[PDB]
Formats: structure tokens, C-alpha cells, sequence
């Protein structure tokens, strides 16, 4: 079981403000710290504040400013992280950790990718990517899946629903004019397909869009 | 773990004046160094512990000093047996570490090299091959070049070379030269020459065996 | 009789209400040592024995008060454990 | 505040190979260091705690060194799914900190 | 009585068996300097007495535990000892 | 009276296990530690771990990877350490030690030498170097004897059984096609040799072999 559950993504206009979430599974004890870890794309890991549920206080890293509050919910199991009046050096990968007050983080959270801007969210268009009429057959055969025009990052690519993880590849997203753009492809023995079936999975958490693609051949 | 930083590696001195060993810890370790002799193909020998204080049956000529980080092993007049490698170790905090060690050696006169050549014997002529033996011994500086001849021709083929280290009881070198070849080959020539040449002598020091 | 029963469990409760409360007034003052319960727990008993390792220490006002309360509190009740035990080790005494 | 210097940024090593990270940090942290490993696109996974402690679940190729102020993660025999990003983390003083990372490259 | 005598023999058996469990318990832990007899008998008197020069401390588990038990028996039969020593003292009081 | 006494040599297949052996005399206390040390040739000490036999708890070097395992048997006063799944870069030196639980080691035994290869043990052939027919006599006289064929290392060369020190000089083996040659020297009073008698002893321990070779003038 996934102990620390955090949305996927967030999108804040600049200025504004938002709440993340942190719902807490398996063992729970009133020793448990709750953490807050900041990582900007391509850099480490910066540490932000941390929260005891069990009685309420927080502390936060002083050699930063201070642009969060941190609170619990007993009940809920769950932590909050208030993110205020937003630049776009807050556009970040946030992840909360479990530390049992022994001074490591055991467990970790997914992340909520925080996104500072203007634009609108823009769910992502799939299309599939079959070989060509005219394409000679190895051993293997390579299909994709083409995940055109969204916004905020990220999207999530599945193959099959995971039950094809070997032969994966999902590119970096590339941005253009506001919108991003990937694709995703996956390498099967040609003998199976199609008398199997190889299908896609686009998950776009801003816009709580999920999307299912086959690959089929050209007719 | 405690760093023990002993510079330098190698320490070059002639023979009588006093030496002293540096080994240098990453933190303060109090007196809780001790100091190890291992002489060439010997095991590692305790000469003094708590930093200063002498061990039974070591010479008085070793004393050691030092505490908190730097430490230091003397030796007031070095003598030939002194030539050896050079141990300090920590007990301070676990887990106990050695320094990296420093090389004794010593300067003396210069020496030639005594020469003596050996002819291959009778019960290894009757197994199959020969090899000629040739011992330069007891020189000094180590730099040495060997030299075979067969017939007044040199030959490269079928010789190995092997150098000893300063010798602890007089503080020269020695080198040995083999050349081996087949019973069948030995015969069938009859000059065999080693020659060697030192900076002791401008003219090679030669020794030749004829098989008659 | 149970009394040094009772003055145990008292120690006891000293000492992990101590560890508790020193992580939770230590932790956020840059410096401060006393953030993890295990050695807070440790430090909880050196400060009821007074064996003075001076390994661990508080750092801020209410850490310092915390260990005040585990001062009084713990000093008193180890010393009555440790009366009750040397009562009985000279009550073995007539023995021999 | 401790700082925790990682040396060098990038490992390039050859593949089954013993691989060394260096975390060294900035005063005396005892044993206080704990190691984590963040895949591309993943979460961080904590590999070793308090210096050389193992980790359930994690292979035994991986296990740590070190005290006082310089700290080892080592890996006996490099895969490819080792390639990812080391963090080392200390928690001696307040507050927690990380170092800057090494990236593993084959 | 002789008892301070049977307490003296107790507290010297509580520091020999700290000092060599001491060493047991901590070697094994890096940084650790409770590792040679000599310091850790040296170690055991700072414990039992409570003198804290805090020259010597144990960083492992066992080791800790180990100093509770040097803590407990140790300060209580040294305690006994010094309590001895105290009431001689006044007995001697009464001659002038 | 040799206080730690070790086999002089062990030669383990590549991947395979060995197990040293260490026998102690002379004072034993339950504060007595054995270390074990191992030295590559050409190369300083390195702390390999720790047992302490009157209780039977073992530490070893965290820097280095753990292919040892200690274990002592308080009856035969004996030591052992496993190595496990050597390889070539576990070939050297391997000494115990005695340490008094005061932090030095005042004893070492004098170390076994571990070859991993997977040639075969061979014994060596000794043969007499004495002076041809035609060699001018000096003061002093060298003889010597060759050590040819032998694997692994290595071998102990004595003169007369050791009662003939000085003057001797052993050269480093030197490794052809897998099998190891060396030669030894001794120089005497030229006035004394053949009047008494110049032995060498060569000890081979990998093939339990103890050879003596006389060197007699040429008939
Ligand atoms: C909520 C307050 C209660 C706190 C509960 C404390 C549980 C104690 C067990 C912790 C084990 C940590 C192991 C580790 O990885 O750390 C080791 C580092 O080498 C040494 O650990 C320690 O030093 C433990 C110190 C506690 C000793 C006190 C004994 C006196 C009764
Ligand atoms: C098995 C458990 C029993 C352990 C037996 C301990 C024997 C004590 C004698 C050790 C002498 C070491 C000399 C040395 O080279 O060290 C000196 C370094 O300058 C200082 O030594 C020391 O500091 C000794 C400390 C012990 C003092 C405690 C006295 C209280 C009764
Ligand atoms: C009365 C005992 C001290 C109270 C401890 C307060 C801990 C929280 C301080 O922020
Ligand atoms: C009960 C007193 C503590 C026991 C000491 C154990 C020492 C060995 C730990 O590895
Ligand atoms: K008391
Ligand atoms: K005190
Ligand atoms: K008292």
C-alpha cells in the first residue's frame, strides 16, 4: 500500500495561492514527523518545514522565505502544506516523508508538481503510433503513442495498464507556445502483435483526464 | 575512521644521524598511536606504544613522541638493520587504522658488485634444460646493468632478472641474472659471459665460463 | 515494600515524557542536538542519574525547562529507587 | 547549519565494477547520515541509515562507511538500474539537511 | 559492620564486569572510544561516581544499557560505601 | 616459543572459499582480542576485523566488502577466518594478531600467503650452483642454489639449517608461463668450504614439500 498519498499536479496562477495535500497510511504513532522536501527540475533536494500531527507544531528551514504553512488533521490522516502568494521560482516538485522522529525519512510521497503561471490547463490529445504500410519486420517491432498539447505537466504514460513495463521509453516533454508535447514508445516481439493487443495509457492529473489508446495496424 | 597521514613515503638518510618518522591523525587521538617495524618478507614487529612509551628487547636507539594529532618516531643513529617499512596505528576510536607507512633507506659508500658466474649443474643437464646462473652482489647505488654473451654474441632471449631490496645488514643491492635454455641448446656453444656494469668501475666487471 | 515499584514506574514516566517533550522544544532552534527520540531518551537518563557525559544538552528555553521538570522529578524518584535497593542489599547484609 | 558536500557531482564507472560516494560534512556528525537513491521520475528510496545500517528491501551490493565528518556509500558490483541520483542527509542538528547529490553514470 | 566491606566488593565487581561489557557493547560502532579495558574501568568509576568529566561516553545500544546497569548498582553501592565512610567519621567525632 | 602460529600458504580456485587458521600459545586472558590483518605485495596494512574468543563476537572493516567471516574455538586455543568467493584481488598476505584489549598488537603471527589462480600446485627443483672448474679463489667463497618450477608462492630458503645467516641473499621470485624461479646466495670463508659442508633447505608449504641440497665441488 501507497503509505503517502499526494495529488499529481497543481496549477497556481502567480500571486495566488495553494493547498497541498498528504494523506498518511499503514502505521501511525505520535513520534511521527511529518516533512515537506522542495526539488526544482534539475536540482537536489531542498528541505522546507516539518509538522508533529500529534501535537501540532512546525518548524521551518530559516535560509529560505517562508511562502509555506504547515498543518494536520488527525482525523483524516492527513498533512497540509499552504503555499502563499506564488512566484515561479515555486513551480517545483513538493514531497512529503514520513520520519519516525529517528532522524530519516522511511517512506516518501509521489510529489504534487507545482505549476506558477498564466495559462489555462489544457488536457492532452493521444494519438497512435502504428508502423507504416511499406515498414519491413525484425524480431521486434516498435510502437508508440503520440501525447500532443497539454498543460501543466505532467502526464503519465502506461503500456497496457503496467503489465508492459521492458521496452519502455517515454521522452522528456518538450514545451511550445504555452503547451507540452511527449511521446511514448514501447518495443514487443513482432510475433505477438497484433495477435496480441498493445495499448496506452495517458493519465493528465490537472485536468483529471485518463485516456486509453490502441495501437492497432494500418488497414 | 581516523586518517593517518604518514609523509613522507620514502626517507633517505646516511648512515648514524638521527631520523624521524611524521604520522599525522584527521583528528585528536590523545597518545593512542603505536609504531610497527616490518623488515622484508617479515611480519610487522611492535616497537613503541602509547606514542612513547618502549617496548622489551627494542633498542634504545627508537623513541617516539607526540599527542592530540601529530606524532612523531625517532631513531637517534640508524644502522643497516634499520632499513624497513614503517607502521603507525591508532586505537583511539574504532575501528583501529594503520598509516599508509614510510620507507627507511640508507646512504652509503658506493660498492662494486662481486661477480660470480655458475655453470648449469649436472642434475638439472640431465632433466632436460640449463639455465646459467649469475649473482652481482653487494653493490651500492642500486643502478645496475647486466649484460650475456654467448660466443662473444649478446643475448636478450630467455633471461630473467630479479633485484633484492637494501640488504638490512649492510645496506647494498644484489641482482640475479638467469638465462635458461634447453640441455640440447647449452650444448652446442661454449662462451658464456655475464658482464654488469657499475658506476663504481668506467670498464665492465666480466665473468665467463667456458664448457671445457 | 512496593513502593520502590511505584517510584520505578514514576522514573519511568519521567523519562519518556522528557524524551518526548525535549524533541518537541528542541527541534527548530538551529544547532540543537536533542531532536530524535531514541538520545533524548538517553539524555533524559543522564540528566535523572546527574552522570554528567555532557554529550547532549538543551539549547532553548523550554528544552532547558523540560529538563528542569526531568531534574526534580527524576532526581527525586532514582533516588528512591536507589534507596530502596541499598535498604535491601543491607537487609541481605544480616544473612552472613 | 551542517553542510554536506558531495565530491564529485558525477561517477562514471564501468559496469560490475565497485562504485564509492564521497558525502563529507561540514563539523563532527557522528554516525548521523543517512543515504537515499532518486531514479528519474521517481520518488527518493532510502537506501542506507545511519552510516552503514541496511535497509530491508534494498540489495545487498549496496552498504555505507564512515564517521565523524567523511561518509562512503559504496556499490560492489554497479547494473544499469542502479543509474540515479545519491543524496546523503544528516540529522544530528536542526535543521536536516541534504547534499547537493552525485549522479551514477554508466 | 563488615557490610561496607560486602558493598565495596559489589561496586568493584559492578565496575569489572561495566568496564569488559563496556568493551563488548562498543567496539563494532564506528567512532566509538569505549573500545580498551583501562579507559573503560576509568569509565565505569566516572559512572558509578557520577563525576562527570565527560571524557568517555557510549554511543551504541548495549552500551548504554550497559551504563544504566553501572548507573543503578554502581551509584547505589557507592552510595553504601561512602554512607560507611560518613557514620566511621562522626563515630570518630565523639573522641574529642 | 611462536605465539601465533599460521600455515605458510593456501591456493583457492577463482569463486571458491578457504578457510586460516590461526593457533595461539603462550598467555591467554578473556581480554584478548585476534585481529586479522591483510597485506597485498607491495602494499600497507589493512584491518580486516576482530574476535574476541572468550565470548565469540566478531567486528569487521565497513570500508572495504565483507568476504570474511571470523570465527576461534576456545579448545584448541585456534582461530579461523573464512574467505568466501575469492578473487584475484583477495590474493595476499594474510596475518593474525593478538591484542590485549589495550588497543596494540604486541604479536603477529607470521601470515599465510593466499594465491587465487587456477593453475595447479607444483614443487619445486633445487639445484646446486657451485663454481666451475676454472674460477679463481678469493678470501671468501659464493655458492647458492636454484629454486625453479614451483607454484604458488612462496619458499623458505635456509643455509645449514639456519646456523649459516649471514652472507645469504634470496631474490624475489621472478613468474614465468605460471610457475615461479628463484635463486639464493651464500658467500663463506673460501678457506672452509668444501672442509665443512654448505646445505640449502627449501620449504615449499602449498606442496608440503622440505627439500636439502648439498653443494660439493665439481669431481
Ligand atoms: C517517544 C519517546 C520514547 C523513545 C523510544 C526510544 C527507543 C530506544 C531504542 C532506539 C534504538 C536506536 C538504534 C539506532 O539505530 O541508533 C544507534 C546509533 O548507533 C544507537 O541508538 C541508541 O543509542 C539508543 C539510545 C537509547 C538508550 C537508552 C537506554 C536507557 C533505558
Ligand atoms: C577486563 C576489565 C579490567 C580492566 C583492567 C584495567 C587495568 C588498569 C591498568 C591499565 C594501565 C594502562 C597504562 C597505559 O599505558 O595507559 C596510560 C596512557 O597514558 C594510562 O592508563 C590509564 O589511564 C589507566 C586508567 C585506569 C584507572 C582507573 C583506576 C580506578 C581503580
Ligand atoms: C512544563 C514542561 C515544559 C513544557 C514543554 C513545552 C514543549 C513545547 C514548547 O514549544
Ligand atoms: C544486561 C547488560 C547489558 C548486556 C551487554 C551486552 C553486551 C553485548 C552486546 O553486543
Ligand atoms: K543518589
Ligand atoms: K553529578
Ligand atoms: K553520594
Amino acid at each position: 500500500q501507497v503509505q503517502l498519498q499526494q495529488p499529481g499536479a497543481e496549477l497556481v496562477k502567480p500571486g495566488a495561492s495553494v493547498k497541498l495535500s498528504c494523506k498518511a497510511s499503514g502505521y501511525t504513532f505520535t513520534s511521527d514527523w511529518i516533512h515537506w522536501v522542495k526539488q526544482r527540475p534539475g536540482h537536489g533536494l531542498e528541505w522546507i518545514g516539518e509538522i508533529i500531527p500529534s501535537y501540532g507544531r512546525a518548524n521551518y528551514n530559516e535560509k529560505i522565505q517562508k511562502k509555506a504553512t504547515l498543518t494536520a488533521d488527525k482525523s483524516s490522516s492527513t498533512a497540509f502544506m499552504q503555499l502563499s502568494s506564488l512566484t515561479s521560482e515555486d513551480s517545483a516538485v513538493y514531497y512529503c516523508a514520513r520520519e519516525r522522529g529517528d532522524g530519516y525519512f522511511a517512506v516518501w510521497g509521489a510529489g504534487t508538481t507545482v505549476t506558477v503561471s498564466s495559462a489555462k490547463t489544457t488536457p492532452p490529445s493521444v494519438y497512435p503510433l502504428a508502423p507504416g504500410s511499406a515498414a519491413q519486420t525484425n524480431s521486434m517491432v516498435t510502437l508508440g503513442c503520440l501525447v500532443k498539447g497539454y498543460f501543466p505537466e505532467p502526464v503519465t504514460v502506461t503500456w497496457n495498464s503496467g503489465s508492459l513495463s521492458s521496452g519502455v521509453h517515454t521522452f522528456p516533454a518538450v514545451l511550445q507556445s504555452d503547451l507540452y508535447t511527449l511521446s511514448s514508445s514501447v518495443t514487443v516481439p513482432s510475433s505477438s502483435w497484433p495477435s496480441e493487443t498493445v495499448t496506452c495509457n495517458v493519465a493528465h492529473p490537472a485536468s483529471s483526464t485518463k485516456v486509453d489508446k490502441k495501437i492497432v495496424p494500418r488497414d | 575512521d581516523i586518517l593517518l597521514t604518514q609523509s613522507p613515503a620514502i626517507l633517505s638518510v646516511s648512515p648514524g644521524e638521527r631520523v624521524s618518522f611524521s604520522c599525522r591523525a584527521s583528528q585528536s587521538i590523545g597518545t593512542d598511536i603505536h609504531w610497527y617495524q616490518q623488515r622484508t618478507n617479515g611480519s610487522p614487529r611492535l616497537l613503541i606504544k602509547y606514542a612513547s612509551e618502549s617496548i622489551s628487547g627494542i633498542p634504545s636507539r627508537f623513541s617516539g613522541s607526540g599527542s592530540g594529532t601529530d606524532f612523531t618516531l625517532s631513531i637517534n643513529s640508524v644502522e643497516s638493520e634499520d632499513i624497513a617499512n614503517y607502521y603507525c596505528q591508532q586505537s583511539n576510536r574504532w575501528p583501529f587504522t594503520f598509516g599508509s607507512g614510510t620507507k627507511l633507506e640508507i646512504k652509503r659508500a658506493d660498492a662494486a658488485p662481486t661477480v660470480s658466474i655458475f655453470p648449469p649443474s649436472s642434475e638439472q643437464l640431465t632433466s632436460g634444460g640449463a639455465s646459467v646462473v649469475c649473482f652481482l652482489n653487494n653493490f651500492y647505488p642500486k643502478d645496475i646493468n647486466v649484460k650475456w654473451k654467448i660466443d662473444g654474441s649478446e643475448r636478450q632471449n630467455g633471461v630473467l632478472n630479479s633485484w633484492t631490496d637494501q640488504d638490512s645488514k649492510d645496506s647494498t643491492y644484489s641482482m640475479s641474472s638467469t638465462l635458461t635454455l634447453t640441455k640440447d641448446e647449452y650444448e652446442r656453444h661454449n662462451s658464456y659471459t655475464c658482464e654488469a656494469t657499475h658506476k663504481t668501475s668506467t670498464s665492465p666487471i666480466v665473468k665467463s665460463f667456458n664448457r671445457n | 515494600w512496593r513502593c520502590a515499584g511505584a517510584a520505578t514506574v514514576l522514573l519511568v514516566i519521567v523519562l519518556l515524557a522528557g524524551s518526548y517533550l525535549a524533541v518537541l522544544a528542541e527541534r527548530g532552534a538551529p544547532g540543537a542536538q536533542l531532536i530524535t527520540y531514541p538520545r533524548a531518551l538517553w539524555w533524559s537518563v543522564e540528566t535523572a542519574t546527574t552522570v554528567g557525559y555532557g554529550d547532549l544538552a538543551p539549547v532553548t528555553l523550554w528544552g532547558r525547562c523540560v529538563a528542569v521538570v526531568v531534574m526534580v522529578a527524576g532526581i527525586t524518584s532514582f533516588g528512591l529507587v536507589t534507596a530502596a535497593l541499598a535498604t535491601w542489599f543491607v537487609g541481605q547484609c544480616q544473612q552472613q
